[PDB]
Order: C-alpha cells, then structure tokens, then sequence
C-alpha cells in the first residue's frame, strides 16, 4: 500500500513535514526552492534530529521486527489518505531562544551569540504556522536574527582591523557608526551608540559625536551612563566640528553589506538573501551568504513556506 | 488448555515469567510437552539468548523445535541467514507439510525478516492456527494494506474474540486505523498490562497509543517505567527520543537517548537507518553544494 510517510510527503508542501518524512531529497528540494538553501551542510544536524522524532515504535509480536507508529498533527480528522505528521518545533521554542541570544549579546559574547542566532535562523523555516499573524512573526524573527548577525560580525571585524593608520582609524569609526544603525533592541542599540560616540570622539568629530549622544540619551540609558553621556554632549557642544569627512550619511538610508561591511545608499543596487533578507554589493551575487552560511545571495525564490494558508486555490 | 499461562505470558512480553511458567508445568503429553519447549525456547529467542536455544536443542529433538532451532540460528549468524533461506526454500517447496505450524510460523518468520513478506505470507496462508492469524494480520500491517489486515482480523475474530492473541492484533490494526480507534489500541493494552503485568511490550504499545494522539505528557509515565526496567530496551528509547522533542527536552537529551541507544545495540535497524539518512544527506549536500 502507500506508506504513511509517502502519505505526508503527497500532502504536504512544508518542508519540515519532508524532514520527518524521511525524505530528505525532498525536503532539500522545497528549501532550494522556496528559500535559497543552496548548502545543506549546516542543515544535517537540524535534519537528523527532526528525522529523529518523526516515528514512534512498537512491537506486536515478540521475536518480530517492531512496528512503527506515524503520529499525525490532524489525526483525528486524517483518514489513511489525509494524514501529515504531528508538530514537534513551534514559534514559540525559536522565540523563548532569542532570550538566550539576547543575554549572549548583553554579555559581550557575540561570537556564541551569533551561532544561537543562526541556529535560530534556519531553524524558522521549519516551523508549521498555524495562523497569519503568526506568520509573519516568523519573519520578524528571521530578520531579528540576521540584524544581529550582521551587526555583530561586523563589530567583530571592526575590533580587529588596525588603529594604526588614521585612514585606518576612519575605517573603524565609520564601522562603528554602521552599527549605530542596525535594529536592535534598545538595550543593545544603546551599547553600540556608546561605543561609537567614543570613538568619534576621539577621533574630533564632534558634530558627528554630538548626534550619537543625543540619540543615546533619549534611549534612556543607566544614570551613569546618561551623565557620562552628558559629560562629553557638553564637551562637542563647545567645537561642534567633524575633523575628517567620513564616508558615513547618518541621514541617508542604509544597508549595511554583510560581506563587505560597507555602506549601500536608498535606491543603488544590491543583492538580497533569499532567506534572511541581508544585503550584499552586486559583486557577491551567487555566492553563499555570509550570514545564512546555507543561501545564495543571488537566487530567486518563492518564498518561505511555514503554513498551508499561504498555499491558495 | 494447560499451556494456556506459558503461551499467554510469551505472547504480551513477559518472557522470564513465560519461561518460569513453562518448567513448572508438567508435560502430561508427549504433544504438549512439545509444546512447552517449543515456547519455552521461543521465550529464550525473545531474550536473545540464542546461545541457550542453539546448545540445547540438537538434532534428536522434535521438529517442532527444529524449527525453532533454525530460526535461532538464523537469528545468531548472519553468515548462515542466505544459507538458511536457501535450505529453507528448498525444504518449503520439496515437501507439503502443513500440520507442523511451528514449522510455518518458524519459516514465516524467517521469510519476515530475510524482508520477503510474500514468502512468509504464503508459507502463513497454509498455516490454520490462530497465531497464524495474528502473524498474518502483523504482515500486512506492514504492508500498509489495512483493508487485508482487517479482514484477517475479523476472521480471527470470528473464532475467538477474547483471546488474547487476537485483542492485541486489533489493537495493532487499531493502531494502524488512526482516530478515534486510537483510544481503544490504548484501552486494550491497558486492560493486558493491568490485568497480566506490565511488560516492557505492553507499556510501549501504551505509549504508543497516547504519542499517537497528542498526549504527550500521559506518555511519559510509562516510558519513564520502562525505561527504569531495561535501560537499553529499543523501543524504548526510541519512543524517549521522539518523546523528548515534543515535550521541549534539551536538545542533549534526545541525543543522549540515542547514543544510548547505540550502546545497547548498535545492530538496531533503527540505528542502521539514521546512518542511512546521514550517509544519503551528505551525498545530496555534494549535489546542492557548489563546485571548486
């Protein structure tokens, strides 16, 4: 007859509902398609362990190989015909991990942070939703993750590129103002701004300084903080100048290349992860996203496909 | 029927008792007395100690525990198993006996794990014995063809509803069935484990039956006893594994179950197959993957 496994892959579109299938070339088939997923190679470990849950056993006679059991979400309604495979991962795991991912931050230990952020990431689109709004939670999610990585990697580089050149030094504050820009949660956001406007400080660029102190405060930092803050807002105020011209446009919009660490103004061209939805300069194109590590920059995509309400007829 | 405790006790997984039991009962027949060393090593098989079945039965004995004994030795060597089937096939085919049904259930069982279901289903079809049935009714099962199973099970239905054999084989089809009939898979495993004991078969099946609906957390109690009884008992683990996820265990723990699992056997087909997934899942990551 048709297994119950071939029963949930006939069914269903969700590419989790592949994975606890069994079918993997599937379920490979729908992440190419549907996001970019070119490299599975992060993905095995996610595919096992889904793999895993997906069947429970039992024996029915002793001395006999044992049977296996298909648990089905809608088992009360799935007939033989209609069945697909019970839940197992919900939003709301991937969302209480974001905490975690969050403390990490706050701590100053982005490179772990970045992995539980990326784990969180591709784990998305395994998830079955039921409703909507839900839905579009997930995505939400999705871009948290990829804001931070990007964010954090970048700010990992930046402590590593040298001081010693002043270009070098326009290099790193003009990273660090990038940061500035990436959404975060205030918490965070505030940390960064702190960070920048030393730097900027330092570097007599007041006037620009004189922004990111503004911009901190009404985040509404600690008190010691805010009057640190204060402190040097004074000490701008009294040369409001920027020494150096930077290549940075507070005012324009951004998208901060994941790759390159670089500036990408409004309108001119870039190339988006499928997935994450991290950008990139053209030349990157066709190449594995940084921040994915799975996707392809380039690639066309149908779409994240975590419920069955986005499938229509 | 004397042997009634023995077979009932083989039958729902309690294998010591069924052995305790089977020496305890006296032979009063040369017919039964087959009888009883027929479970009574089968019992041995369930064990897995093989060992005990291949020494002491010897060529002297009765067929019926040749059959058995062939079997065991199917069981332990895996060099012998092509051979085996061979003989067997030779033996199934140039001679008609069909009053042995040890024989047949032996030889059904051969078939059932050489994978050749057809084997096995014809060498059952002979076969009239009630376990016959059941055996039959487990094959199709896996076939996947429940309206065959369904039948087989009516029939055996027919001749004894309350035997024990045929309540757990309409609690496997029962299983198989899905909905509302997955309460009484769960009531009918219940009532054997109640009524005879628990066994690690029996709490399974249960743990089967809540899994199977949503509830998840009813699954833990048993698990967690049987797991406390064997560690290592296959269809335990493998439940806990699955069990894990739902509940939101970390992450560690299914893994620790299924190391463990390796640990009490690394033969285990369940084992073989997740190899089998990873081996295949990096040979699709070299397709996706780009070239260098």
């Amino acid at each position: 007859g048709t297994s119950p496994t071939q029963i949930w892959c006939n069914n269903s579109q969700l590419p989790v509902d592949h994975i606890l299938a069994g079918s993997f070339e599937t379920a490979m088939r729908l992440l190419h398609d549907q996001v970019g997923v070119i490299q599975f190679g992060p993905y095995k470990q996610l595919f096992l362990q889904t793999y895993a849950r997906g069947r429970t056993t039992y024996q029915a006679l002793p001395c006999l190989p044992s049977m296996y059991s298909y648990p089905n979400r809608n088992w009360k309604d799935a007939g033989l015909k209609n069945g697909v495979p019970a839940v197992g991962l919900k939003l709301n795991d991937l969302i209480q991990r974001l905490q975690l991912c969050y403390q990490l931050t706050t701590v100053g230990k982005f490179e772990e942070a970045v992995e539980k952020f990326r784990s969180i990431l591709l784990s998305v689109p395994l998830l079955v939703v039921d409703n909507k709004q839900e839905i579009a939670e997930a995505q939400q999610l999705i871009t948290i993750c990829r804001e931070y990585i990007v964010g954090l990697c970048m700010e990992i580089e930046r402590k590593k590129l040298p001081k010693e050149t002043l270009d070098q030094q326009k290099r790193i504050c003009e990273m660090a103002a990038y940061f500035t820009h990436s959404n975060l949660q205030p918490v965070h956001m505030i940390l960064v701004l702190r960070t920048a406007l030393n730097l900027f400080f330092k570097l007599k660029n007041f006037k620009t300084a004189a922004t990111f102190a503004r911009r901190l405060l009404e985040l509404g930092p600690k008190p010691e903080v805010a009057q640190q803050t204060r402190k040097i807002l004074s000490a701008c105020e009294k040369n409001p100048t920027d020494a150096c011209q930077l290549n940075y446009d507070m005012h324009n919009p951004f998208d901060i290349c994941a790759a390159s660490y670089r500036p990408i103004y409004r309108g001119k061209p870039v190339e988006k992860c499928p997935l994450s939805g991290a950008c990139y300069s053209p030349e990157f194109k066709g190449q594995i996203c940084r921040v994915t590590t799975v996707t392809e920059i380039g690639k066309d995509v149908i779409g994240l496909r975590i419920s069955p309400l986005q499938f229509r007829l | 029927d004397e042997l009634f405790d023995v077979k009932n006790a083989f039958y729902i997984g309690s294998y010591q008792q069924c052995i305790n039991e089977a020496q305890r009962v006296k032979l009063s027949s040369p017919e039964r007395e087959v009888e009883r060393d027929v479970f009574l090593y089968r019992a041995y098989l369930a064990q897995r100690k093989y060992g005990v079945v291949l020494d002491e039965i010897k060529p002297s004995s009765a067929p019926e525990l040749q059959a058995v004994r062939m079997f065991a030795e199917y069981l332990a060597s895996e060099n012998q198993r092509d051979s085996i089937v061979l003989e067997l096939d030779r033996e199934m085919s140039r001679s008609v006996d069909v009053t042995n049904t040890t024989f047949l259930l032996m030889a059904a069982s051969i078939y059932f794990h050489d994978q050749n279901p057809d084997a096995a289903l014809r060498t059952l079809h002979q076969g009239d014995g009630l376990e016959c049935m059941a055996m039959t009714i487990q094959i199709l099962l896996k076939l996947d063809r429940l309206d065959l199973a369904r039948k087989e099970l009516k029939k055996m239905q027919d001749q004894d509803e309350d035997a024990t054999l045929t309540q757990l084989a309409t609690a496997w089809v029962n299983l198989a069935v899905g909905g509302e009939k997955l309460q009484e898979a769960y009531y009918i495993f219940q009532e054997l484990a109640d009524k005879c004991s628990p066994t690690l078969l029996l709490l399974n099946g249960q743990a089967a039956c809540h899994s199977a609906q949503g509830r998840w957390e009813t699954a833990e109690g048993v698990l967690q006893e049987a797991l406390d009884k064997d560690s290592g008992h296959p269809e335990t683990l493998i439940n806990l594994i699955v069990l894990s996820q739902h509940l939101g265990k970390p992450p560690e723990v299914t893994n620790r179950y299924l190391s463990q699992l390796k640990d009490a056997h690394r033969a285990h087909p369940f084992i073989k197959e997740y190899q089998a997934k990873e081996n295949d899942f990096d040979r699709l990551a070299m397709q996706y993957a780009p070239s260098a």
